[PDB]
């Protein structure tokens, strides 16, 4: 059974979106994943028969016949490995990829270089258990507000493999901490790891990094130091594995970076938290009239191009597949 | 893979892996029990050796004296003469990292008996050899009888 | 079933309301006999229990002079028959009710 | 059979044909009911609207009184009479093409009953109620007529009427059977209608002293399903109905009970409503629902040069002397253009206003004015709200029942303005959650096994006070405001209201206040009436302004000048989100001028307004 | 067990007595100093405990 | 519902329902019927020269020598004009009074007197009250085993005087809900399951002590009161009841109390005659229903001049103070049964506002009360 | 305690009343106490400024002492003893 809810885009304002129960049978099972738009056809069947409403009322269930995602992007074929080698043979390919990183954004080439480094990552290694070395590169984006750190992280989510998005505080489906919670409707225990555990072989984007809870901070420290979150609740004594590269965005104290202070006074994170990072790029706001002019031109062009009534970089799909093959 | 379990695997030996997250308390089952008629005082001895491992109790007490009046439900279990074996319920969950991003990990109820009881503790990562099965609460509830627990190396 | 070790033939407990000849009967409290009954639960000792795992417990049925010989939280060594009671679902309505009759 | 029922049915079908209301000079006289029947045939609809005034006029209203007092008893007779009338004239629409159900709706009742006016002596009668919609359920089928499969001589009986409760067909497809113990329903030969339950609530103005609000459950059966969104004032017309209740088991008073064997059954009920229909209270559809004088009015405003100045002066007539706040609130009501790039990221256009100032500086006054003037708005205070109240809420449909979603404060503000008074007092957890929705523009529910993800396109108009009570000039905005810099960053605009001992303004304000108290709504001199303002606002919203090359150049130059102003210290620094704010404010101003093209003058005005927004510390 | 000063992600640094789910009775959830007994315990960030 | 020992229910708050209730044939005594002789007696009393002082001393007769306090309480009981706007909205004449000063100044007794006299009212005390406790809460009626909506102290005290004792001891978190109630006379609650606005036309009467449980002349007035300015701005009258060792005053008070201890259930030692509480309640009620003052132009000019005079550290002037003079003058006129507001009413209201805050003894630049100067018998 | 409780109940039955001369004595004592509190409002022995509750406490103690003798009429020596107790409550301070 798949519960279908109307897409929020087409819902008129002020109305509660409605849910209809779609029934999948035979080989139709597990052809969709939650959070993905679908286009399904089938019989609008009247479900079997509660006296809750008093009046005689039957539930409705839509039996399914054919479901197509509106839309394996990481699949491979010999011709595209030939292509990968061909583009790899080019000169300036590093700069081409960097210019390809976050195409929606303008400026801060250091940030693009750092995020590309994090995506490609170092070589995992394990010397027969004698010595273990992290094979990931962690990037921290400590920048002043309104510098598109959030949008950069959203782009990374779009363009990464095994990528999870977590927040320092608020509401999220991933809590950065291992937990044992029981669903009241079904009444059974589930062992859910944090975003760190979920991104076992990928990246974990942690926005609002400065605004973490104490438990979240401790779990972040554990994951970054030993690459293995341990859980000891409700009788479950085990150490889950989380070997993840962390791309984090944090805000300097006071909503602005003070240059005369060192990194210690600018961010509330303590030194052991920062030391495990590799690329600590501070996105300081720069007051240049010409840079602001070029930024405003970019922003205005993008904003006008989006109006419903008025209207060297590598393509994104190639970037996807080439990054995956490079890592693999 | 635990998500790849299919109706084609019903009543077939299936190899799969996961994590043990809960071990229920030992429950004693019947493998040989002596009964008596309340009227006839007729002793009997039922044997339930053939898969006394389904969740439900299958080979039930007779409602009439042997070969068949006696009166319905005349049988009482002589407890000091019966012989029992123990059953323990385990629950397996997919490895937490190898799950869809925003989806609750799929867990599957499992059952073991005799010398396979008290062989694992919650949190252990195990590989399971057992019979994929079906239990009625149109829909049915899948579960696995345990035949062998390949317990990996765990915390010392 | 508890008050005797061997399984006796089940005779339903019917309170005599009338005489054999239909005369009304007045129950005589203070002449009828009552026996103290107490059930205690014994859990695995924390000193010897494995750490980080759920505990296991057994139920003990005490009777007559054995009642109220313990306080919750005590460490006790109860000895008695490990009897199993009830049809245990074998009779149509998951195991058998198991308890340690207290000696 | 009943002779009186036959009489009322034949009279009903008689005046469905004989009735004819005059068209005065233009059109002579025409059969209004026959005209509606022709309209029904033309549009193939399923419900007929009958004015109660006409029935009152006809035959000294004796039949009107009879049908109003005992509507439920005569309803089948009404259906039969209408069916015979349809058979007489235009019987083509009789069948579905098995049979099409005809719905009769009465409108324009003489009186309106409030929810607290419900009485037992009106049970089963026709009346009207007026309430605010709180919870709406799914449109579900109900058994209009039910078919079943026989037990002995297994076979299906076809198209048997289903009453308000489960029914068993006395007759059988095999006449010799006469057995009905086990019937197996078949959906194919079972008719259905549309069922939806709406929980209305008593409006604020009708609440007595001290009483907490009272609410009623209204069932919409027919085409009227999903006709009202949560949080709207609607007028419901229908029949007063009762439904069995099992909850009132321990209540004081002797419980009515039926004895039959024994045949015991507790006759406990609760009052509900079955509404026949619901009435609420591009530019082409908008242009259509106006009168000629209204269109002339709106058009005259569109051409005037002083339209901007007059509109700005008209906002909040009671408040005197604050023009920046009026401009900001007017812009917020005019809204913006919300846009999505090719990338899928969405650019919100609606404006967010944060007002902070000294006590008694009319900060609430603007909030209290916005509610009652904007088409949809929600006003809330600080300590009197929670996160689950502001966003979507999860409650049981009934006690010990399945949980259901309830639209929160922001949901009623969808595509509207949500006024939040005393932001600083309102809880820090509620603070985090409200703001997080302002960034996301959506809300996600994951409590008690519900995964509904709503959309929140709402305009925030939030007021607050400086920490400690009174503003301090020397300290910057962030020092006197408890909020952190990014929270201010998400807001489009800021207005800071200051108090000072100036005798001229003190005298003018004292005179204004005393005059307002003495002469009420007298000589307040509003440039335009509120309805005209709302007419213009509704029209302006239809437009979607466009930019020019000069507009692009001027926007870039103004952003450059603002950034040069920053650390040229500032109250709060400037960002590119400020550039987006100027873009949306400029297009809002152009919409205010009803001009499809933004001029550099609009950009200059928006830039200047932001400049007074950032007062030098 | 390798334990941070504040403890592990969820595992406590020292023994903690809590209640089990199914009967709310006393049992030891864990703790580094008791789960690892008879061996060693490695505590990093000692000053943050 | 009606009793002669308490004020009758306000008809303005029940104006909406009575016309339909007459059709409903409920036939309950909503209002007490005033005889023609009673109306003539009321008019005769309104013609008396010492009406204001008489009605002041009639409230809380046993309380001795709290003259301004009793007058302010009387004015609050009368209330202001309940204006209504044709466009929409309404300005209500509910007077909110704060009492602050030394302990054992009979603030609690005045609070109890008011709580007894008013038709509808709830007496809460400091830490006892809570934010959901005032306003509204959801409760489970065990009889029906159903979540039933129930109102709190503020909504319960609608149309009456809500007595709050130990005001200072309340946490500022609980005090937040008073911000909307004391000004808009409504409470808008948007908690889980309910999203609406509630009408709470309740005039707060709050008693508190200065920080340190006693007045400190060294500290300024605003520091001694120690409340956020937005709160203190909402209060129309603030009383600095002061306990000062005056031999004549102490002798008079001691004589009054000791004489109160002369019988088992004695009579008031107040030498001056007082109106019996039955007629006093009848008079106040009748003045509430059948008097609706309108401000005159001369009163408007005097109000503007007075407001400018006050609006020229010590407590600051406020537009709420302007609306407070408006309400107080309206109430003073409504007491005199006059249908309009005159200049003397505004003068009396300004005198009350100045005297309650002890403005006649405070230094302008620094709010230190001149203890020798402020002394009054 | 049984006999003491019986006597205390019997005393609680009585409701004594004050006297004119007694009232004058109490009033003068309260005035003097208020003056004394005003004088040493910041001395080393400021046990607190006197309040009307002090007068009420004097009355209450005098009535209790009258009850103790099983009398319906407050006596002057009872007031003297109540004043003595109130004063010597702080006598150990020296
Ligand atoms: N370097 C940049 N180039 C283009 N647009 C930018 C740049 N920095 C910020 N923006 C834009 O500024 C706006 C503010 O949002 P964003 O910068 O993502 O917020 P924050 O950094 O505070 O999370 C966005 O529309 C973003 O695209
Ligand atoms: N510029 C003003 N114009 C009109 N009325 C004002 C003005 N300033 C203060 N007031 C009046 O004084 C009172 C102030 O209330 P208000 O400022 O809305 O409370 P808050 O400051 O907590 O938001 C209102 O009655 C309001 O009408
Ligand atoms: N001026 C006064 N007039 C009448 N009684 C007074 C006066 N001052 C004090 N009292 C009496 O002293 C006590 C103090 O009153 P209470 O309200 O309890 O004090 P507080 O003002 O601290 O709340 C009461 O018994 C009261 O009757
Ligand atoms: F000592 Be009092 F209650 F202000
Ligand atoms: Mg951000
Ligand atoms: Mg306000
Ligand atoms: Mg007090
Ligand atoms: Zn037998
Ligand atoms: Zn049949």
């Amino acid at each position: 059974r798949v519960t279908l809810q109307e897409a929020p885009g087409t819902v008129p304002p002020g109305r509660l979106p409605r849910h209809r129960e779609v029934i999948l049978l035979a080989d139709l099972v597990d052809v969709s994943k939650p959070g993905e738009e679908v286009e399904v056809t089938g019989i609008y069947k009247n479900n079997y028969d509660n006296a809750k409403n008093g009046f005689p009322v039957f539930a409705t269930i839509i039996e399914a016949n054919s479901i197509k995602r509106r839309e394996d992007v990481f699949s491979w074929t010999e011709e595209e490995e030939r292509e990968f080698r061909k583009i790899s043979r080019d000169r300036g390919i590093i700069d081409k990829i960097i210019s390809s990183m976050a195409p929606s954004i303008y400026g801060h080439r250091d940030i693009k270089t750092a995020v590309a480094c994090s995506l490609f990552g170092g070589v995992p290694k394990n010397v027969n258990g004698k010595h273990s070395i992290r094979g990931d590169i962690n990037v921290l984006l400590l920048g002043d507000p309104g510098t598109a750190k959030s949008q950069i992280l959203k782009y990374v989510e779009k363009t990464a493999h095994r990528a999870v998005f977590a927040t320092g505080q608020g509401a999220s489906a991933v809590g950065l901490t291992a937990s044992v919670r029981k669903d009241p409707i079904t009444k059974e225990w589930t062992l859910e790891g944090g975003a760190l555990v979920l991104a076992d072989k990928g990246v974990c984007l942690i926005d609002e990094f400065d605004k973490m809870n104490d438990q979240d901070r401790t779990s972040i420290h554990e994951a970054m130091e030993q690459q293995s979150i341990s859980i000891s609740k409700a009788g479950i004594v085990t150490t889950l594995q989380a070997r993840c590269s962390i791309i984090a965005a944090a805000n300097p104290n006071g909503g602005r970076y003070n240059s005369t202070l060192p990194l210690a006074q600018n961010v509330s994170l303590t030194e052991p938290i920062l030391s495990r990072f590799d690329i600590l790029c501070v996105v300081r706001d720069l007051v240049d009239e010409e840079a602001d002019e070029r930024l405003a031109t970019f922003v205005v062009d993008s904003h006008v191009r989006s109006h419903p009534e008025n209207d060297s970089p590598i393509p994104q799909e190639l970037l996807m597949k080439y990054i995956h093959y490079a890592r693999t | 893979p635990l998500r790849d379990l299919d109706s084609e695997h019903v009543s077939k030996i299936v190899r799969l892996s996961g994590i043990i997250i809960s071990t229920s308390v030992l429950s004693s089952r019947a493998t040989y029990l002596s009964i008596m008629c309340r009227n006839c005082r007729h002793t009997t001895s039922i044997t339930i050796n053939n898969f006394n491992s389904i969740t439900g109790n299958t080979v039930s007490l007779p409602r009439s004296c042997l070969s068949t009046n006696c009166g319905p439900d005349p049988y009482i279990i002589i407890h000091e003469s019966s012989k029992f074996i123990d059953q323990q319920f385990l629950k397996l969950q997919e490895i937490p990292e190898l799950v869809p991003v925003g989806e609750m990990p799929r867990n599957l109820t499992m059952t073991c008996d005799r010398y396979l009881t008290n062989k694992v503790i919650p949190g252990t990562r195990v590989t399971i050899v057992g019979i994929y099965s079906i239990y009625n609460s149109a829909i049915r509830t899948p579960y696995i009888k345990i035949l062998g627990i390949q317990s990996d190396v765990e915390t010392s | 079933a508890t008050t005797t070790l061997t399984t006796r033939i089940p005779t339903p407990a019917i309170y005599p309301t009338e005489d054999t000849e239909g005369n009304k009967l007045t129950t005589e409290y203070g002449y009828s006999t009552f026996i103290d009954h107490q059930r205690i639960t014994v859990q695995e000792m924390p000193e010897m229990a494995p750490a980080g795992q759920l505990p296991r417990s057994i139920d003990v049925i005490l009777d007559d002079d054995l009642v109220d010989k313990t306080k919750p939280g005590d460490r006790v060594n109860v000895v008695g028959v490990f009897k199993s009671l009830g049809a245990g679902g074998m009779n149509q309505s998951i195991g058998f009710k198991t308890l340690i009759l207290g000696n | 059979d009943d002779v009186t029922g036959e009489k009322v049915r034949e009279a009903f079908e008689q005046f469905l044909e004989d009735f004819s209301v005059q068209s005065t000079d233009t059109g002579e006289v025409e059969k209004v009911y026959r005209a509606q029947i022709e309209f029904m045939k033309i549009y193939d609809l399923n419900t007929i609207y009958i004015d109660y005034q006409h029935l009152s006029m006809r035959e000294n209203g004796a039949l009107a009184m009879a049908i109003s007092e005992q509507y439920y008893r005569f309803l089948p007779f009404l259906q039969k009479g209408l069916r015979r009338v349809v058979r007489k004239y235009a019987p083509e629409l009789l069948n579905t093409s098995t049979e099409r159900v005809f719905q009769i709706s009465f409108f324009n009742l003489p009186t309106v009953h409030r929810i607290r006016d419900i009485r037992s002596e009106k049970i089963g009668s026709l009346l009207s109620i007026s309430g605010t919609v709180t919870r709406t359920s799914e449109v579900r089928p109900e058994l209009y007529k039910a078919s079943f499969t026989c037990d002995m001589c297994r076979a299906i009986v076809d198209n048997v009427e289903q009453s308000f409760k489960y029914t068993e067909p006395t007759f059988c497809p095999n006449p010799s059977c006469e057995n009905r113990a086990f019937w197996t329903l078949n959906v194919t030969r079972s008719r259905f209608l549309d069922w939806q339950k709406v929980r209305i609530q008593e409006n604020a103005n009708e609440i007595p002293t001290g009483s907490m609000p009272r609410t009623l459950d209204v069932i919409l059966r027919g085409d009227s399903v999903e006709r009202a969104k949560p949080g709207d004032r609607c007028k419901f017309t229908g029949v007063e109905i009762v439904v069995p209740d099992v909850t009132q088991l321990g209540l004081p008073g002797v419980k009515p009970s039926s004895t039959l064997s024994l045949g015991v059954r507790d006759l406990t009920y609760k009052i509900s409503f079955l509404a026949c229909h619901v009435i609420s209270i591009d530019q082409e559809v908008f242009l259509n629902s106006l009168s000629s004088d209204e269109i002339n009015e709106l058009k005259e405003m569109v051409k005037d040069e002083h339209i901007y100045d007059k509109l700005v002066r008209s906002i909040a007539p009671a408040v005197f002397g604050h023009e920046a706040v009026k401009k900001g609130i007017l812009l917020q009501m005019l809204g913006g253009v919300h846009k999505s790039t090719v990338e899928g990221i969405k650019l919100r256009g609606d404006i967010n206003i944060c007002v902070v100032g000294d006590p008694s500086t009319s900060k609430s006054q603007f909030l209290k004015y916005v509610v009652g003037f904007a088409p949809r708005s929600v006003y809330t205070s600080g300590k009197a709200s929670s996160a689950a109240g502001l966003t979507a809420a999860v409650v049981r449909d009934e006690e010990g029942g399945d949980y259901t979603i309830e639209a929160g404060a922001l949901m009623l503000a969808d595509n509207g303005i949500c006024c939040i008074d005393e932001f600083d007092k309102m809880d820090i957890s509620d603070q985090v959650a409200i703001h997080e929705a302002m960034e996301q523009q959506t809300i996600s529910i994951a409590k008690a096994g519900i995964h509904a993800t709503l959309n929140a396109r709402t305009s925030i108009l939030a007021a607050a006070n400086p920490v400690g009570g009174r503003y301090n000039r020397k300290l910057s905005l962030r020092g006197n405001l408890n909020m952190t810099a990014p929270i201010m960053s998400r807001f489009d605009l800021f207005f800071v209201i200051l108090d000072d001992c100036n005798e001229k303004i003190d005298t003018e304000l004292a005179s204004h206040i005393v005059d307002l108290h003495m002469k009420r709504d007298e000589a307040i001199e509003p440039p335009f009436s509120a309805e005209q303002l709302r007419r213009y606002i509704k029209y302006a919203r239809t437009f979607k302004p466009i930019l020019t090359k000069e507009a692009r150049s001027y926007l870039v130059e103004k952003y450059k000048e603002l950034r040069k102003d920053d650390a040229q210290r500032s109250s709060y620094r400037i960002t590119v989100r400020q550039l987006e704010s100027m873009i949306r404010l400029s297009e809002a101003i152009a919409r205010a001028n009803c001009v499809d093209e933004i001029t550099p003058s609009f950009i200059a005005e928006a830039y200047d307004l932001l400049r007074q927004s950032i007062i030098r510390v | 067990v390798y334990t941070s000063g504040k403890g592990s992600s969820a595992a406590g640094l020292t023994a903690s007595v809590q209640r089990d789910p199914m009967t709310r009775e006393f049992y030891l959830e864990g703790g580094a100093m008791v789960l690892a007994d008879g061996g060693v315990v490695c505590i990093d960030e000692f000053d943050k405990m | 519902k009606v009793s002669d020992k308490r004020l009758d229910v306000d008809t303005s708050t029940i104006e909406q329902e009575l016309m339909q209730n007459k059709v409903d044939h409920n036939e309950v005594e909503e209002v007490r019927q005033i005889t023609d002789q009673d109306l003539a007696k009321i008019r005769e009393v309104a013609a008396r020269e010492d009406l204001y002082s008489l009605l002041a001393r009639s409230i809380a007769p046993s309380i001795y020598e709290l003259e301004d306090v009793k007058k302010g309480i009387l004015l609050q009981l009368f209330g202001g004009t309940n204006k209504t706007f044709t466009k929409g909205g309404r300005y209500r004449g509910d007077i909110n009074i704060l009492l602050c000063g030394d302990p054992s100044t009979s603030k609690s007794q005045i609070l109890q007197y008011v709580h007894k006299i008013t038709p509808r009212g709830v007496y809460t005390s400091g830490k006892g009250s809570s934010a959901v406790g005032l306003t509204a809460y959801i409760t489970r009626d065990v009889d029906t085993k159903q979540l039933v909506l129930e109102s709190g102290a503020l909504v319960l005290s609608d149309g009456g005087v809500c007595c709050i004792d130990e005001f200072d001891k309340m946490s500022d978190s609980t005090r937040s809900v008073l911000h909307e109630v004391m000004e808009q006379q409504t409470i808008s609650i948007a908690k889980a399951g309910i999203i609406t606005t509630l009408n709470a036309r309740s005039s707060i009467l709050a008693s508190a002590n200065p920080i340190g449980s006693r007045y400190n002349p060294n500290l300024p007035v605003t520091e001694n009161i120690d409340l956020p300015p937005p709160l203190l701005s909402r209060f129309d009258l603030v009383y600095l009841v002061l306990d000062k060792v005056d031999e004549k005053n102490d002798r008079e008070l001691a004589k009054h109390l000791t004489n109160l201890y002369l019988e088992d259930k004695p009579e008031h030692i107040s030498q001056d005659d007082v109106l019996p509480v039955e007629f006093l309640t009848m008079y106040i009620s009748y003045a509430k229903e059948h008097i609706h003052p309108i401000i005159t132009e001369a009163a408007k000019t005097e109000l503007v001049r007075a407001y400018v005079g006050m609006r020229k550290k010590r407590i600051t002037a406020t537009t709420r103070q302007l609306e407070s003079m408006i309400r107080l003058a309206e109430a003073h006129a409504k007491m005199k049964l006059k249908n309009v507001v005159e200049l003397e009413d505004v003068q009396e209201a300004v005198r009350l506002i100045r005297s309650a805050i002890k403005d006649y003894a405070t230094d302008p630049k620094t709010g230190k009360i001149d203890m020798n100067l402020v002394q009054t018998g | 305690p049984s006999k003491m409780r019986e006597y205390i109940a019997y005393a609680k039955t009585k409701r004594p009343v004050m006297s004119e001369a007694v009232n004058d004595y109490v009033v003068q004592a309260y005035i003097r106490l208020r003056q004394d509190s005003k004088r040493e409002m910041d001395s080393k022995f400021s046990f607190g400024q006197a309040t009307p509750r002090t007068l009420l406490g004097i009355i209450r103690l005098s009535q209790a002492l009258a009850k103790l003798r099983l009398a319906d009429m407050v006596d002057i020596d009872d007031v003297e003893e109540a004043l003595r107790l109130v004063r010597v409550s702080k006598e150990s301070l020296y």
